[PDB]
């Protein structure tokens, strides 16, 4: 019994966390030489900025 | 997930300090209409005045979060809205950026989106609204297309009142928002 | 995650079919520059003709998808695309284009190789086929994202990928599947208000 507007806010948050992981693999990409940590200090950087 | 962290703590803090607040933005928008990639958790908080704000802003920095930006403009209200981050996810909370905050936040209704998981989630018309004034951030045209597919007769004419409300609060910056909706 | 698990199982599928495809849409701008999607996974299939378009449809529906629509067409090519749910409105779609553009064969021929996700290598339309596509499906009043794709799309494009993105568009053309529009001029108007 979970409202479809609550199935719709559920897959948005799936929908997310897709996103977040292409943008990871696509910062691995165009900065082939970049450690872990500084591809997660991008993706940090990432969230904070505006739309 | 970096986003569902966000909105769950966002949730309790707001909630334990008994405010009047509606999830808004990209996943209200999601919920209402069609599902998105949405990566800022957007909040209006409706309080009486910036004093109000402020103080809200000035708890939540003692909750960990910090200010990464504040929204003023020439007003009564001068702050519009801030931009705060986890010390995980952005979260803009809305004070005074279209007007129509305290009508968003006492219509909005509570969505369990996941166990442990309860917001507010403004309704159809008053995202529409919304993203009406806010169209420029090209999301927002896109945004306000789905919601108004999904909208129903009943939403169509709320969110004609609802604008109607930010144009006599002087918040549609010189804008002929009725014109607009007639279009839509 | 349902995002994540119907992407997985699409690629899974149609290469394990070994169709000539490319992720198109959001998913493949996304892989490209910042993420922008919906719940249309969207892929074009280059098939012979509509005969092999079908046999590839009612092959997928014994491996558990089923047709939510057909999108047709008065040409030869009478298929144009199909809708596939892979579940049961918050659900995770499918949408194969076999003749929505004209250079399906193009489009999977050129596609790239990415790791779009963790283990997940599928074949990604160039940025100069996104542009193409995107300039023919532009509908500002039902479609928006369209135009503002274009606007990525087109700044996260390197020299190769304009000129190539012009001569898809010179191919659509020719082979008539520009719906009668200047995409060429189009495109120059919108990016002049860029």
């Amino acid at each position: 019994a979970v409202s479809v507007a609550a199935q719709k806010l559920r897959l948005a948050l799936d929908m997310y966390e897709v996103g977040e992981q292409m943008q990871r693999m696509r910062l691995g990409r165009e900065r082939p030489n970049a450690d872990v940590v500084e591809i997660e200090a991008a993706i940090d950087a990432w969230r904070m900025t505006r739309p | 997930n970096a986003v569902e962290s966000t909105l769950r703590r966002v949730a309790k803090d707001l909630t334990g300090l008994r405010q009047r607040w509606a999830l808004v933005g990209g996943f209200a928008v999601s919920a209402r209409s069609e599902p998105r990639f949405t990566r800022d958790v957007d909040i209006v908080v409706a309080v009486a005045n910036d004093d109000a704000a402020e103080s809200l802003v000035r708890q939540l920095l003692t909750q960990q979060y910090h200010l990464l930006a504040s929204v003023e403009q020439d007003a009564a209200r001068r702050l519009a809205a801030v931009r705060l981050g986890a010390t995980n996810v952005v979260v803009d909370l809305l004070f005074a950026s279209c007007g129509i905050e305290p009508e968003i936040a006492e219509a909005a209704e509570e969505i369990e989106i996941l166990p442990d998981l309860v917001a507010p989630v403004a309704t159809t018309a008053h995202l529409i609204a919304m993203k009406l004034l806010a169209r420029d951030r090209p999301q927002d045209r896109s945004d306000l297309r789905a919601l108004v597919d999904a909208a129903s007769p009943q939403d169509i004419q709320d969110a004609r009142k609802a604008i109607e409300l930010i144009t006599l609060r002087g918040f549609h910056r010189d804008r002929d928002l009725a014109a607009e909706w007639t279009r839509l």
